[PDB]
């Protein structure tokens, strides 16, 4: 029912920043969390970041701690991921997801237990 | 015996982890400590929040609608939830709001964490009559590097 629409993907150089956004087609309730997973060619999908909709509390994948910041605006019904000091291994399709599963569990929950998914936005970080 | 365990902000406001503005690993540790090796009864919203069974406890979900996960036990009434716990010294009711309300009349013990946070919310812990309950344990903690707010563990037994 709720649809998630990603934007902001693109190609940047190593060291650069990129901001991803995710918009939900209907208003989320306070019991929801919303976040990002990513998947590179040939690799399994992995957790990137999540924020609780009511509390605004956050959790991050271990490979992006310190470099990425997730935020959300309740009024605009949008979430953003500010990605800094990008590295080539950050290259992936990034997918927005939302769920009533607690944000704190997203770093270990099997991803197919979250049932609201966007179609992904490609991020490519080059060395050359 | 039947017990309820819950975390309460000011004015008995409670809710799902995604909704509440606190992060208290010490309180979750207290929750685990007091529920481990006991059956836990929860509502469907609570089940959806945790996403998987709480380990080391029998997980029972109370819902009038059929179950959608065979990893846990699903029941349709209070009487039925209690029977599913079997012959144990203590059944732990872990919420949320409506479920607390449904089990309170049968309960003899409450494990409450009073969190020093004013929270906007529409779900509350049931309005138990404090004078009918005796406080047998109280333990206060300041906020720290790990715990967002100050909090007080309390155990009450029905008089
Ligand atoms: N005192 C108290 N605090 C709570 O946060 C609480 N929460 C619920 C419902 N929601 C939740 C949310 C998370 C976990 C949870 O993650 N429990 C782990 C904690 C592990 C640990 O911190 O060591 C567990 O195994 O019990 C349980 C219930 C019910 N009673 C409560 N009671």
């Amino acid at each position: 029912q709720v649809q998630l629409q990603e934007s902001g993907g693109g190609l940047v150089q190593a060291g650069a920043s990129l901001r991803l956004s995710c918009a939900a087609s209907e208003r989320l309730t306070v019991d929801y969390a919303i976040g990002w997973f990513r998947q590179a060619p040939g690799k399994e999908r992995e957790f990137v970041a999540a924020i609780s909709w009511g509390g605004g509390l956050t959790v991050y994948g271990e490979s992006v701690e310190g470099r990425f910041t997730i935020s959300r605006d309740i009024a605009k019904n949008t979430m953003n991921l500010q990605m800094n000091v990008l590295r080539p291994e950050d290259t992936a399709n990034y997918y927005c997801a939302a769920s009533r599963i607690s944000y704190a569990v997203w770093n270990t929950i099997p991803y197919n237990k979250l049932t609201l998914w966007g179609r992904g936005t490609q991020v490519t970080v080059s060395s050359h | 015996m039947i017990s309820l365990i819950a975390a309460l902000a000011v004015d008995r406001v409670i809710g799902m982890e995604n909704a509440m503005p606190w992060n208290l690993p010490a309180d979750l540790a207290w929750f685990k400590r007091n529920t481990l090796n006991k059956p836990v009864i929860m509502g469907r919203h609570t089940w959806e929040s945790i996403g998987r069974p709480l380990p080391g406890r029998k997980n029972i979900i109370l819902s009038s609608q059929p179950g959608t996960d065979d990893r846990v036990t699903w029941v349709k009434s209070v009487d039925e939830a209690i029977a599913a716990c079997g012959d144990v010294p203590e059944i732990m009711v872990i919420g949320g709001g409506r479920v607390y309300e449904q089990f309170l009349p049968k309960a003899q013990k409450l494990y409450l964490t009073h969190i020093d946070a004013e929270v906007e919310g529409d779900t509350h812990f049931p309005d138990y009559e404090p004078d009918d309950w005796e406080s047998v344990f109280s333990e206060f903690h300041d906020a720290d590097a790990q715990n967002s707010h100050s909090y007080c563990f309390e155990i009450l037994e029905r008089r």
